[PDB]
DNA sequence: CTGGAGAATCCCGGTGCCGAGGCCGCTCAATTGGTCGTAGACAGCTCTAGCACCGCTTAAACGCACGTACGCGCTGTCCCCCGCGTTTTAACCGCCAAGGGGATTACTCCCTAGTCTCCAGGCACGTGTCAGATATATACATCCTGT
DNA sequence: ACAGGATGTATATATCTGACACGTGCCTGGAGACTAGGGAGTAATCCCCTTGGCGGTTAAAACGCGGGGGACAGCGCGTACGTGCGTTTAAGCGGTGCTAGAGCTGTCTACGACCAATTGAGCGGCCTCGGCACCGGGATTCTCCAG
């Protein structure tokens, strides 16, 4: 518990700067911090699941890729 | 010259859960290539965790894992529950 | 943007030059001439102009100029109480001399400026690493080449649709910083022969 | 005695055996991964046969149509998240009026 | 007081965090929380740095994403103003809530 | 005379119900080869060809109508627009 | 022509079945653009596969696989 | 070499032993792996063409992943190609709405 | 032990086209992951269709259509021009 | 603003027609049974390397007044779009060819698989120095308020 | 509209500094041949089914007209958030330490490949009966002027 509390307001208001947006409403924050943590409990699924295949007690890099891979959300830079 | 489809087997697991139930031809081609989908995304799925761990051998821990991913929750929670039970069965058979 | 007295025995002949922002271009050696290259557009997606007036796929350098002196023509009648002519584009040349009027003969002549790497054949030149700094080359290499016309005039070419490579920018740069020390003709310590004997040799031959 | 009732299941064990050898999906294929996605694509179309089967009862109907599949997957949250990139043909969609139109 | 009108001040953060391309998030609070999902998941998982980071990199870019076509929404509703609606717009179109 | 909207939801009703394909097919399979003649002239169908592209636009078509209309009541309006069309297909991704 | 063929009242029907209460008279005409846009990929990806086989008889399983790999899974068809 | 046989700089031999490896097919033909190192070499010089045209315009003589991300999102036909690909350490476009603006 | 990696290749290239610019090693990765996901989508689309018409040999004619499938419109058409003219000069 | 008026819609129920259910006969593919190597299971031991920890640091998170600027509410306006009519269009259904082209078998023969052997390219390990980020002063670009 | 004091960003200037670029040593997978078979090519063929055309038939497209409700602009104004100022937090970073577990190396073994016989489950054709489509009249569902 809290460390999704971790995710700050001007971080998100900086990723909103990023997308360029202009104003930002008092909602927008609980809301981001349920999406980011959405996504992530899909990700993390996926990478957990990857990991305990690999009869492996360390999450590694590729296993994140793959995982990444398989949400079509491809990434480069790590393998 | 033998299209062979899952048609049969689809139609026994249909009579299986509800015997009063019928099934048109067209509904019978969207299961099949329901089945194929679905057949070829665990399989490619597998085929790719032996390429990540480097094994040559499919086996039924690499379904399972396919399975989990490919699948929601609980539905993947049922399948890992109905392929283990199966896989005991045809071990101890 | 480089006012670019060639001839400086005259100051009152101009030389403008027009630059066109063009897409990235494969360019075709001619005849080993080393020199002399073909424009084509490598590929563009956006499907800029330029590409819809080429001809085939080298672009038509001809064409170019004809449509570049067909709107000239065009639109310096259009001046008013400056006495603007077109001049004859005789002498095998970039041309499109146009006189301001009294004695002031501007020969334009619009350059494509790619902001490419530069071509191979460029790789063992711009020798100013014992002069000014390897640093300094790398910077002027990272700097836009240009494009100009001329056929090939090897006997009987004729017409032909070669660019050759333009360099007055980056000599104008190195007018502006020549001294080995950087502050040459800046401080009254450094004032060189450089520009001054330049100047006498141009001056000399013009 | 054939592997599939010799498993106590109804998928062909032979054909996905024969499909994941000539298939090239890998070197080898270890005798219980067919049974095991036999079983699991059993269940799957169990499950959606199921769906489907009580969408026609819904419909007062003894024959399942592609308008049953499109509405036994589409109401189906997990099947839906499953297959939402997937088109039914002669599916139609869900009844989905939007309340702010009345 | 030189107080800025309410845009100015939000344009140049555009121009910053659109011309800058480093970790937005806090790193460590992101360590936590990748750590507190996994441990609900699968206790003691040990990580690589390199996922995390390859985690954050997806997250972020995701997020970015996703303000992109809140904006979208946003300016679309004749306003200035994003609000979580737009958010639940977004997201439904791509098909993450439906 | 029924109010300007009610035989409209009622169409609602009826569509959402039916399943058929509800662009004429002979117009629509017409605009197909003229497509394909684009590409490559003379090219032979298959009629379950057609029909199997017809229901898979359809499908799109309907997808993009239900996430314009979502596009629309956001913007509080009930009347879409071709900038609502432009704002589905940029979240989409198709342009 | 053919894109006129797809008609004004075809486009409010198909909006019916979306639910669309209230439609614009130049909805109509992007919605030919759109169509035509999606046909165009479409037809451009089966036809590449009826090149390949060496045919020119455009099959249904071909249509399958394009929308396949746009991402548009259609059943009940051939795979 | 097979790379200096085609006049080729991606390795042919190590594309066909990745298709070997890779279980493709069972066989795979001589002028499969030509081609595909030809594909990714058109492709990687595209790419690395229009990442050191943007390190020019940056003045940067060192390609990082901004210069990347800035050369494939600058291309619509390579945004169709990559719409879906996250590059890591890339930012995005320089993207003001015409709104916003005063 | 030994990576493979296709960092030369993509450092030959490059010194093809931009011959005095540098990269990075994380832009390396990003080519290096890029390389294997591109090797990766045709190789498994030229499986698929060689899977349709039931062939058990990818050709290059194969190789050609899956870029024409998979690569959108005139990218694809320079590249089949490209690897076509490298097929044709392999075979001399 | 509640009742009645009427236009439309969902079952009732007969008709009827036509596609799923179901055997029957043929037959390739599944199942059974040895043999073989060898990939995978297992053990052991290194040794990277991930987790905890300090402790200083300073941007950065956090809070708070506040004016303003944007959201929303209200107000009228109007035309653009809904609905019913009134006409015409042409899609559709069925028939009926003519032939293009898909599918199959039948021989074939090149092309890749496979085995052998040698190399030289590819990778690991040094290292020199080069792009970049550091600060730091300075100049060019952009606002915000009074006349 | 125009000038003026900020305020931030970009350009030039030493100084690092860790990572690219280049040499060096190894070593196994490509290369060069050599063979065997088997997939793929090609010829030639059955036959499906597309293309086209046509007649008739009707649901539907197109146009017209009346009008009305929502889109749109404007007035208004209340508050929510940006801007700014001041105030604690804790992320970060280096740094060392402990051992957990990946990774490598070797040592076996049950398991699939492989072949080969043996036969049923599976498919192609074949009848055959209930389920779906209408078509009018009951029964329901539902919006719309007024005292």
């Amino acid at each position: 518990r809290d460390n999704i509390q971790g995710i700050t307001k001007p971080a998100i208001r900086r990723l909103a700067r990023r997308g360029g947006v202009k104003r930002i409403s008092g909602l927008i924050y609980e809301e981001t911090r349920g999406v980011l943590k959405v996504f992530l409990e899909n990700v993390i699924r996926d990478a957990v699941t990857y990991t305990e295949h690999a009869k492996r007690k360390t999450v590694t890099a590729m296993d994140v890729v793959y995982a990444l891979k398989r949400q079509g959300r491809t990434l480069y830079g790590f393998g | 010259s033998r299209k062979e489809s899952y048609s049969i087997y689809v139609y026994k697991v249909l009579k299986q859960v509800h015997p009063d139930t019928g099934i048109s031809s067209k509904a019978m081609g969207i299961m099949n290539s329901f089945v194929n989908d679905i057949f070829e995304r665990i399989a490619g799925e597998a085929s790719r965790l032996a390429h990540y761990n480097k094994r040559s051998t499919i086996t039924s821990r690499e379904i399972q894992t396919a399975v989990r991913l490919l699948l929601p929750g609980e539905l993947a929670k049922h399948a890992v529950s109905e392929g283990t039970k199966a896989v005991t069965k045809y071990t101890s058979a | 943007n480089t006012y670019e007295h060639v001839k400086i025995s005259a100051p009152n002949e101009f030389d403008v030059m027009f630059k066109l922002e063009v897409p990235r271009i494969q360019l075709e050696e001619y005849s080993n001439t080393r020199a002399y290259y073909f424009v084509k557009f490598k590929r563009n997606p956006k499907e800029n102009p330029l590409s819809q007036f080429l001809e085939g796929e080298i672009l038509s350098a001809s064409k170019m100029l004809s449509k570049f002196r067909k709107i000239i023509k065009e639109e310096i009648n259009d001046i008013k109480d400056t006495d603007v002519i077109m001049k004859r584009k005789r002498g095998g040349s970039p041309a499109v001399t146009l006189l301001i009027s009294e004695k002031i003969s501007v020969d334009i002549t619009l350059a494509l400026e790619s902001k490419s790497s530069w071509p191979a054949s460029t790789q063992e030149g711009l020798r100013i690493q014992n002069w000014l700094s390897a640093k300094v080359r790398k910077q002027l290499r990272l700097k836009p080449f240009y494009l100009v016309p001329k056929h090939a005039k090897e006997g009987n070419g004729f017409q032909e649709e070669t660019w050759r490579l333009s360099f007055s920018h980056i000599e104008k740069e190195i007018l502006n910083n020549h001294g080995k020390s950087k502050t040459c003709c800046e401080n009254k310590e450094e004032k060189c022969c450089r520009k001054d004997c330049l100047k006498l040799m141009k001056y000399l031959l013009e | 005695k054939t592997r599939s009732s010799r498993a106590g299941l109804q998928f062909p064990v032979g054909r996905v055996h024969r499909l994941l050898r000539k298939g090239n999906y890998s070197e080898r294929v270890g005798a219980g991964a067919p049974v095991y996605l036999a079983a699991v694509l059993e269940y799957l179309t169990a499950e959606i046969l199921e769906l489907a089967g009580n969408a026609a009862r819904d419909n007062k109907k003894t024959r399942i149509i592609p308008r049953h599949l499109q509405l036994a997957i589409r109401n189906d949250e997990e099947l839906n998240k499953l297959l939402g990139r997937v088109t039914i043909a002669q599916g139609g969609v869900l009844p989905n009026i939007q309340a702010v139109l009345l | 007081p030189h107080r800025y009108r309410p845009g100015t001040v939000a344009l140049r953060e555009i121009r910053r965090y659109q011309k800058s391309t480093e970790l937005l998030i806090r790193k460590l609070p992101f360590q936590r929380l990748v750590r507190e999902i996994a441990q609900d998941f699968k206790t003691d998982l040990r990580f690589q740095s390199s996922a995390v980071m390859a985690l954050q990199e997806a997250c972020e870019a995701y997020l970015v994403g996703l303000f992109e076509d809140t904006n979208l929404c946003a300016i679309h509703a004749k306003r200035v103003t994003i609000m979580p609606k737009d958010i639940q717009l977004a997201r439904r179109i791509r098909g993450e809530r439906a």
